[PDB]
């Protein structure tokens, strides 16, 4: 329906016979996991590889020109999760804090007070 | 087909209790009472034994192919 | 005749996304076809990364010919177009 | 030839690509190839 | 007694051969007793007529 | 949803316009991972009793 | 410091209690007994002939789930570690099944007791199928009409439940702690009253109920676990517990050896 | 036409989002929702003249042309594969040759390219015209 | 049906699934699909060893 339905992704080779997708890109694709089939095309030249990497890349398509607002967001369980996470009466013990901090790829290695 | 060897959920052996279950049901015992007497506590094994349908007899009713 | 003088160019002095992608692809293909490199190579092996490094230092030897709707064109060097 | 079984009386016989497709005694037209004698492996998993 | 054609026979209909047949002979004829009939057989394919 | 949703002026839009698409994707991944781990070790469910109101 | 208290014990199951141990230790022990205790199970089926209505893979899968005695499986060698071609006497156990229906009337039931241990790594006590009693028929395998024959040669090897669930020595491990929710590790869903709407645990009488005037103890930790281990008959419950402890110890020793050799 | 599975409605690890579901691997190993699959291939000989008919036989390169690239060694002397033989894709299961108007060319039907299984049954009979009629049923496990 | 749109090579199609452990711009590709599809890479002094290893 729109340009966000066809985007450039980075390949990660994995076992089993299903395409794996992040949960935040389902809404622009308008897809669920009840039996949807999706297509993949491989460029065969350096110029088209650069075109895909610099024009059709997924991060460049976060904000859409239709309504100058993002089309990808935190959805489904994660959304519910953060509503249960940022409550005023939620407290975390030290070991779980260390595990969660290590789970952050962009963590700077400093434990907050 | 035939009674499964193990329970699907936990893995308890239930393939040797089919004849005992049929014998208990033959003598007028209730299904719950028979399942209790078969020492099936968790309801996973209870639904494994109770909901099984014996289709092996229907296939055996046909004449042998060879 | 159809060319436009350097002092009369009215197009934007910035590098558009389409122009950037086309130059990056062309430079990557040329580097993959054994072309001389105008910047040092430390550890990178991808021709696209080499092209991006050349673009950052403004050393790509290519010229963009922007076409006006009438037919006239403006020639902009890759070393004079501002890259964000 | 190879062994064949009848679909009615389950009788085993053989054919040599010249006899018609019939049973030896009951004349049934439905016959099946017998199971091969070769042992087959299975993972049992 | 001039022959005029062959009419396909719907299974389990009054002119089919599986009406009076008992359970033992139904098993003997490689026919499932749970079968309900109501369809024709053309070229080995089961055909049903939608209303 | 008012903050980390797809609506305009939210956290995602601000982070995008302030840092870049790469940082926005990194934020997506980080939030997803942290919240997924917390929900894994906390738990959440729905049941029939959630659709039942009291007598009054 | 760790203490063990056994509440109930029998060859099929043990209901016991652990104290003065970390929760991770008990969870790791439960996981190891569930998935990392080696046993003996049929992993190769050779079908000489099968005229039954059941499919070949159906019968092979049914045979693979039959528990076998694995008392001396520790002394047995893995197939990968063995240097023999295919399989040999000291790395596998060979079982033979031959069933046929005699007469033109009736149905012959083929059970798991018909398996015969023709060869194995003697004189180790492994390979024989598990029997509940001396006269127990066993697990029902198949049913045969007249002129129907089964001739199977099975190969049993040593493996763990990680590769396939058929090597699992135990069926279900009940595991719980803190029956009175003193640590407040869970929040109780309720409509009117949480205490009335939730049934008491079977170990609620073992621990003193919390007083209404008690204050929350923030420094308390889970220190009393109640766990029941049920086996499938391949191994005794005490044997399963001991072998799980030994497997955990061997894994830790391997990690220590790797750390020492890394220098 | 189904089974009673012990379902837990929970947000366990985020792998069941957007209508997905998580299945127990141990339950799958114990036979949960395992199924059979049967596929039948049909073939017959067609008459093209007084004596121009197809033949069910094992073809060889010495007397037959246009042979497929698949395996022909699984066939018997009648051109039909014995039941109970494990077969992979792109293999010849029925061998049929037709004469030309090297006097014969291959017309054998192979297995499906993306399908494997075990030959379950082989049926040989005669059609209305009077020539051979073969049906090969193969069985696999899903 | 043949000029505005057409059937193309180097394409795959299969069922999709979710994965919380992936980045926003990452797609999981099966082993068989990755082996069937291919990309032609030129031979330079920067990737001669990798290409020879892939050929071997
Ligand atoms: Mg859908
Ligand atoms: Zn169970
Ligand atoms: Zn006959
Ligand atoms: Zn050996």
């Amino acid at each position: 329906l729109h340009k966000m339905s066809m985007m450039a992704h980075r390949v990660k080779v994995m076992p089993y016979s299903t395409f794996r997708l992040n949960l935040s890109v389902t809404s622009p694709y308008n897809a669920d996991f009840d039996g949807d089939e999706m297509n993949l095309h491989v460029p065969q030249s350096e110029e088209t590889r650069a075109e895909l990497s610099q024009l059709c890349a997924v991060p460049l398509q976060i904000v859409s020109p239709q309504s100058n607002k993002p089309v990808m967001g935190i959805v489904q369980d994660t959304l519910c999760g953060v509503r249960k996470m940022t409550l005023r009466d939620t407290f975390i013990e030290y070991e779980q804090v260390m595990n969660m901090l290590f789970w952050v790829p962009s963590w700077d290695g400093v434990v907050p007070q | 087909m035939i009674i499964p060897v193990r329970c699907f959920s936990c893995g308890k052996v239930v393939g040797d209790k089919w004849d005992a279950y049929l014998r208990l049901l033959e003598e007028g015992k209730q299904e719950g009472d028979a399942l209790d007497e078969l020492k099936l506590k968790r309801y996973c094994c209870r639904r494994m034994v109770l909901t099984h349908v014996d289709l092996i007899e229907k296939f055996l009713r046909y004449n042998p192919l060879e | 005749e159809l060319a436009i003088l350097k002092e009369e160019r009215t197009t934007t002095p910035y590098l558009t996304k389409y122009e950037r992608a086309r130059i990056l692809g062309t430079r990557a293909l040329q580097i993959s076809m054994n072309a001389p490199v105008l910047v040092d190579i430390e550890g990178e092996t991808d021709p696209l990364q080499i092209a991006m490094k050349e673009l950052s230092q403004r050393k790509i030897p290519l010229v963009i010919r922007r076409y006006l709707p009438d037919g006239s064109y403006e020639d902009w060097g890759c070393d004079e177009l501002i890259v964000d | 030839g190879v062994k064949y079984t009848c679909g009615a009386c389950a009788h085993n016989f053989s054919l040599n690509k010249s006899d018609p497709v019939r049973c030896k005694e009951c004349g049934h037209r439905v016959i099946y190839k017998a199971r091969t004698k070769r042992m087959i492996q299975f993972d049992a998993r | 007694k001039v022959h005029i054609g062959k009419v396909p026979i719907m299974l389990r209909s009054k002119f089919c051969s599986l009406r009076t047949l008992d359970e033992v002979d139904l098993y003997k004829m490689k026919e499932c007793p749970y079968d309900m009939g109501g369809y024709f057989v053309i070229n080995g394919s089961e055909k049903v007529l939608i209303a | 949803k008012k903050t980390v949703g797809s609506g305009g002026g939210g956290l995602i839009h601000t982070v995008m316009r302030e840092k870049g698409p790469k940082i926005c994707a990194e934020l997506f991944g980080n939030i997803q991972k942290v919240v997924n781990y917390w929900l894994l070790h906390n738990g959440f469910s729905i049941g029939i009793g959630d659709a039942i109101a009291d007598a009054s | 410091e760790p203490k063990v208290n056994i509440i109930n014990a029998q060859d099929d199951e043990v209901e016991l209690m652990l104290s003065d141990v970390n929760l991770s230790l008990a969870n790791s022990l439960r996981r190891t007994m569930l998935a990392e205790v080696p046993t003996l199970a049929i992993d190769l089926v050779e079908i000489k002939m099968n005229t039954s209505v059941l499919a070949d893979e159906f019968i092979s899968h049914r045979l693979g789930l039959i528990p076998l005695v694995s008392e001396d499986v520790e002394e047995m060698k893995y197939s990968r570690d063995c240097t023999c071609e295919d399989y040999c006497d000291e790395c596998s156990v060979v079982l033979e099944l031959s069933a046929r229906h005699e007469g033109e009337e009736g149905t012959t039931d083929v059970y798991s007791s018909s398996l015969i241990k023709v060869s194995g790594p003697g004189n180790l006590n492994v390979g024989e199928p598990v029997r509940r009693d001396d006269y127990d028929q066993g697990i029902l395998l198949c049913k045969l009409r007249n002129h129907q024959e089964l001739n199977i040669r099975c190969i049993a090897k040593k493996g763990i439940a990680k590769e396939h669930a058929k090597w699992s020595p135990c069926s279900a491990i009940a595991f719980e702690y803190d029956p009175h929710n003193k640590l407040k590790h869970t929040d109780f869903w309720f409509e009117v009253d949480a205490k009335k709407e939730w049934p008491d645990s079977k170990y609620a009488t073992w621990e003193e109920p919390p007083k209404p005037g008690e204050v929350f103890d923030y420094k308390a930790k889970p220190n009393r676990f109640y766990m029941t281990v049920e086996t499938t008959g391949s191994l005794k419950a005490n044997q399963v517990f001991s072998r799980g402890i030994k497997t955990l110890q061997e894994k830790l020793a391997n990690v220590l050896f790797e750390l020492e050799n890394s220098r | 036409a189904g089974q009673n599975a012990i379902v837990a409605i929970a947000c366990y690890s985020g792998y069941n989002q957007e209508d997905s579901m998580i299945m127990n691997q141990s339950s799958i190993d114990r036979g949960l929702f395992r199924s059979l699959f049967f596929r039948s291939y049909m073939d017959q000989e067609k008459r093209f003249g007084i004596s121009i008919v197809e033949e069910f036989e094992k073809p060889t390169r010495a007397t037959t042309l246009r042979l497929k690239h698949g395996t022909y060694e699984k066939l018997d002397e009648d051109g039909l594969i014995a039941p109970g033989v494990r077969v992979s894709g792109d293999d010849i299961i029925i061998g049929k040759t037709t004469p030309i108007p090297h006097t014969k060319r291959d017309a054998s039907t192979p297995l499906r390219s993306t399908e494997n299984g075990i030959v379950d049954q082989v049926l040989l009979t005669t059609n209305q015209e009077g020539l051979k009629f073969v049906k090969v049923r193969m069985r696999t496990t899903k | 049906g043949n000029l505005m749109g057409k059937r193309v090579d180097f394409s795959a199609r299969t069922v999709i699934s979710g994965d919380p452990n992936l980045e926003l711009d990452q797609v999981g590709v099966p082993i068989s699909i990755a082996k069937t599809l291919s990309y032609p890479e030129t031979v330079t002094q920067y990737n001669i060893h990798r290409l020879t290893e892939y050929v071997r």
